[PDB]
């Protein structure tokens, strides 16, 4: 650790101190008979914020809960004289802090984050700021509209995997079953979760999807009004009988 | 502390009272408008007859009745006021959670002062007063019981965090159908209409 | 169809007047936004990055049990064939459960994080099932439930894990600014909108719906009378047309 | 000790990620509840609210 | 050690357990204030149908709802317009329908 002048006084007779959980946070040296503290010397994570190995290779450093006035797996370039930039999420190493603001890709911490224009580093921004003409007389009503489609994509299932405990851990060895036999029924209630997840798989898409009390089917003249749902209605070509939506939903998620 | 680190959040506190004063001035001067599009002014008056409308009542009651209606506001929330300063134990909801990650962040901490069977809890100890062979088996069950520790201590906390995250959710809905509209679910936006 | 969007709009509290006069553009409007979700579908990547999020996981968690089978865990080998093939079972015995207990150990992990990640799929699936119920089947005036807006109808899609909601919705333009008043005062008498309000602009008085500009004439048949004028606040003086008079005569 | 621990694979591993997820969640709890407008609007200076 | 672990996993179980447990009595609390207390619009969120009322009865560890709905039958086929034209002016129904 670290010695610090202890301002705490000691009674005549005690030798150190602690405050939590045996932490010595104080000694008397046997020789000046002084008070001295102990404290932790400096330590955090490290993180990179690189804006992908794609299109740049430059990074910049991140040293969690490290004062920028003492910081020296080298890391050569980030520790001579680089521009350092404190936040109170740490000390950056490697982007400029611009003075402008606006909404950013990487989060840092503390409403510092940083984006790759060189790699900069500066205040979150919120959203833009307007002052709406409140008055006790005063209305606005719409003249026109818009009609806005929009996606929203939730899961409802996942893949149903089973792991035989017998197999896993002994694998074809009697001696080692025997072993296992000693240990209870861990295997038998391991199996039972995994299995009960496996059936909630189905039940989850079950509940979802099966809530037709008929299979209707789209008449094949198809005048409604002018709205057009080629895209969305099944396409008869296609072998599995998906649309156009759904074959493009199927081709991205691999 | 050995190895605990705490991660400040994204969004300053700053920025969360800048995001409910923006919440709160669209409220006041434009109603539900700003929700589903831009920003629509409205005399405030009017919102109160138009919500009037929405609950049953014409919008007749409000105009015959508006300085009435105002002060009976500003009595009720004055009393808020009161209740928050004067009465305590109001926000234990929000001082659960700091307690039980106060608690359970103390006995990780404390699960470091245990023999878990060995010679000594100190591993600089057990290093100092015996030779590297023999050494070996006292660090191992130091081993086995700090991670057992640490394994339970992340368990709880993902269980936790489901929970938290239950909870946001909820407040997340709350927002959307409480403060940028009108709700006609009995209970869901306090108790009356 | 037509008559099925009136419907709707009555239900977001337009007229259905306005779907009829406005029918092409409307149609064209959706046509268009569908065209879009399907551009931005085709070219934009990861937007289905949801679904792979789940998948990745389990791909991630699977590996580490896999991965977690090639430790010695204090054992002089890792390889259970290994220990039996070169040692006797007395003291085989004391290298296999070392083995038995790193393994068990891991499975046991691998269970309880399955179990979490089941628990947390198993609420976004309800909630799934709850929006097909409430967006789909019908029209909800939950707001910011089933999109940004004034809902109108959903669309169900199905993807590879999940389920993908096209939301239609109603979003007004063109905002223009007027002058208000809470009330009419004719013949010493208030008159209040029946469904709309109050605008002037400039010199004139009208009564539109609240959600559409249609400036119509006040009458009678679009106003309801209560009370004198000293108690309400903000009136302002103007005529009630009634259409009695002219037909009388 | 650290070459005792090796031992036992990669269990920190899961226990680091597990805790990074749990604090990416929190930001994104946080964010889902409030941030909630396009726009930061602002009230008139004249408070005549009726 | 063996004891402990065993101890150890039923705690973390009964834990899990307990949190869908808390999920499905908040969802009836809910059910019980949005349809108990009120009568309400959203769809097959009590009952199948349009919602009239429902009622709670207790179960030894649960509630039963019984649940009343208003459901069509016996529909008929007719013929429609959007609009009626008389005098050169377009009539729209103020709250129904026009059939033929
Ligand atoms: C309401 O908005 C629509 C488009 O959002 C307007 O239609 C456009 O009008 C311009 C001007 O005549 C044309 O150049 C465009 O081709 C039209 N677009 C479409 C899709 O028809 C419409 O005119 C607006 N109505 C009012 C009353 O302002
Ligand atoms: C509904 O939209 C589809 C897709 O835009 C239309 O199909 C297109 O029609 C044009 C002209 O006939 C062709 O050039 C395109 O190749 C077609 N695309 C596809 C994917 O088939 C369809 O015509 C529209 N419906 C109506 C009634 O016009
Ligand atoms: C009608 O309302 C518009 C708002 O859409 C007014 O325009 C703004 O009025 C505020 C009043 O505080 C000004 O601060 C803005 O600078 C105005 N915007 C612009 C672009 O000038 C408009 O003045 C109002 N007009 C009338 C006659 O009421
Ligand atoms: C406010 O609206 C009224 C009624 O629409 C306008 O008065 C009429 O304006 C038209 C022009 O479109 C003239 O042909 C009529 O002679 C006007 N008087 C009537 C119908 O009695 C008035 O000009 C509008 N004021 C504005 C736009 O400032
Ligand atoms: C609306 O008209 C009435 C009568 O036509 C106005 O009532 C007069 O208000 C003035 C205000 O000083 C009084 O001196 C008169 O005695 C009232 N009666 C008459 C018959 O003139 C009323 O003020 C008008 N509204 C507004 C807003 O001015
Ligand atoms: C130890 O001896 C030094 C000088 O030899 C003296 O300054 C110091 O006070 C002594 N300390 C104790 C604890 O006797
Ligand atoms: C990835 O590389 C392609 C070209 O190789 C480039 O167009 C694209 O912008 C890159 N994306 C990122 C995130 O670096
Ligand atoms: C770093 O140390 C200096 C020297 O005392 C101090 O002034 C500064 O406040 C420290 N930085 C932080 C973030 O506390
Ligand atoms: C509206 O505010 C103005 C001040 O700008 C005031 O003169 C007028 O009397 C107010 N009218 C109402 C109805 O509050
Ligand atoms: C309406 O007519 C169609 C075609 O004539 C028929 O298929 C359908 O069953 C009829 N509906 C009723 C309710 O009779």
């Amino acid at each position: 650790g670290v010695l610090t002048e202890s301002n705490k006084k000691f009674l005549p007779f005690q030798q150190f101190g602690r405050d939590i959980a045996d932490t010595t946070d104080a000694v008397r040296d046997p020789q000046t008979l002084e008070i001295l503290d102990i404290t932790p010397c400096s330590f955090g994570g490290v993180s990179v914020i690189t804006p992908g190995t794609n299109t740049s290779n430059q990074v910049a450093v991140l040293y969690q809960g490290v004062n920028c006035t003492e910081v020296p797996p080298t890391w050569r370039v980030y520790s001579t004289g680089s521009n350092v930039f404190q936040t109170r999420a740490g000390c950056l190493i490697g982007a400029e802090h611009v003075n402008n603001s606006y909404e950013c890709d990487i989060p840092i911490g503390a409403g510092i984050c940083a984006s790759y224009q060189s790699i900069i580093a500066y205040t979150m921004s919120l959203g833009a700021e307007n002052s709406v003409a409140y008055s006790n007389n005063s209305i606005a009503i719409p003249t026109n509209f818009t009609i806005s489609v929009t996606t929203e994509i939730l899961p409802v299932s996942m893949t149903k995997t089973s792991v035989d405990c017998t197999m896993y851990i002994c694998g074809d060895s009697t001696e080692c079953s025997n072993l296992l036999l000693q240990y209870g029924s861990f295997c038998t209630q391991l199996n039972r979760a995994l299995t009960g997840i496996a059936v909630e798989q189905d039940k989850n898409t079950q509940e979802v999807f099966a809530q037709v009390k008929q299979i209707y089917k789209t008449p094949p003249i198809k005048d409604f009004g002018g709205f057009n749902f080629s895209q969305i209605l099944p396409d008869p070509s296609k072998p599995s009988k998906r649309s156009f939506i759904e074959d493009l939903l199927f081709n991205k998620v691999t | 502390f050995n190895g605990l680190t705490v991660l400040p959040p994204l969004l300053t506190d700053e920025m969360i009272a800048q995001y409910t004063s923006a919440l709160l001035a669209g409220t006041i001067t434009s109603g539900w408008t700003f929700g589903a599009g831009a920003a629509l002014q409205i005399p405030f008056a009017m919102q109160m007859a138009y919500r009037f409308n929405g609950i049953g009542v014409t919008q007749n009651v409000l105009y015959e009745n508006q300085k009435l209606i105002a002060n009976q506001f500003n009595s009720a929330i004055g009393k808020i006021q009161d209740s928050l300063s004067s009465t305590a134990s109001a926000l234990g909801k929000l001082q659960d959670v700091v307690n039980q990650n106060a608690q359970a962040l103390n006995t990780l901490v404390k699960q470091l002062s245990s023999n878990f069977g060995a010679i000594s809890s100190v591993l600089n100890d057990i290093l100092s007063r015996l030779d590297p062979p023999e050494a070996e088996v006292q660090i191992d069950r130091l081993i086995t019981g700090r991670l057992q520790s640490l394994q339970t201590y992340v368990t709880q906390q993902l269980i936790r965090a489901a929970e938290i995250r239950a909870s946001a959710n909820l407040a997340a809905t709350k927002m959307s159908e409480c403060v940028l509209g009108q709700s006609k679910r009995v209970d869901f936006c306090g108790k009356g209409y | 169809f037509a008559m099925q969007m009136a419907y709707r709009f009555n239900g977001i509290g337009v007229t259905q007047n306005v779907l009829y006069e406005n029918q092409k553009l409307i149609a064209n409007q959706f046509n268009s936004a569908i065209g879009k979700i399907q551009d931005s579908l085709s070219s934009t990547a990861s937007a289905l990055g949801k679904l792979q999020d789940v998948v990745n996981q389990n791909a991630q968690a699977l590996n580490t049990l896999v991965k977690q089978l090639s430790s010695n865990f204090g054992a002089i080998s890792s390889v259970l064939n290994d220990i039996l093939s070169r040692l006797d079972p007395p003291e085989a015995e004391v290298q296999i459960d070392r083995l038995i207990t790193g393994r068990l150990q891991s499975l046991q992990t691998y269970v309880t994080q399955q179990l979490i990640r089941a628990a947390e799929i198993r609420a976004s699936a309800n909630l799934a099932a709850t929006k097909m119920s409430e967006c789909v089947l019908g029209q909800s005036k939950r707001v910011d439930f089933c999109g940004k807006g004034y809902h109108l109808m959903s669309f169900p899609q199905s993807a590879p894990h999940g389920v993908v909601f096209l939301h239609v919705t109603y979003v007004p333009a063109q905002e223009k600014n007027f002058t208000t008043a809470p009330a009419i005062c004719h013949d010493g008498k208030a008159h209040f909108p029946r469904e709309g309000v109050f605008v002037s602009n400039g010199t004139h008085w009208f009564v539109t719906q609240r959600n559409f500009y249609e400036p119509q004439i006040i009458t009678t048949d679009n106003t309801f009378v209560s009370g004198n004028c000293d108690v309400v606040i903000g009136i302002v003086n103007n005529t009630v047309y009634d259409p009695l008079q002219p037909e009388l005569d």
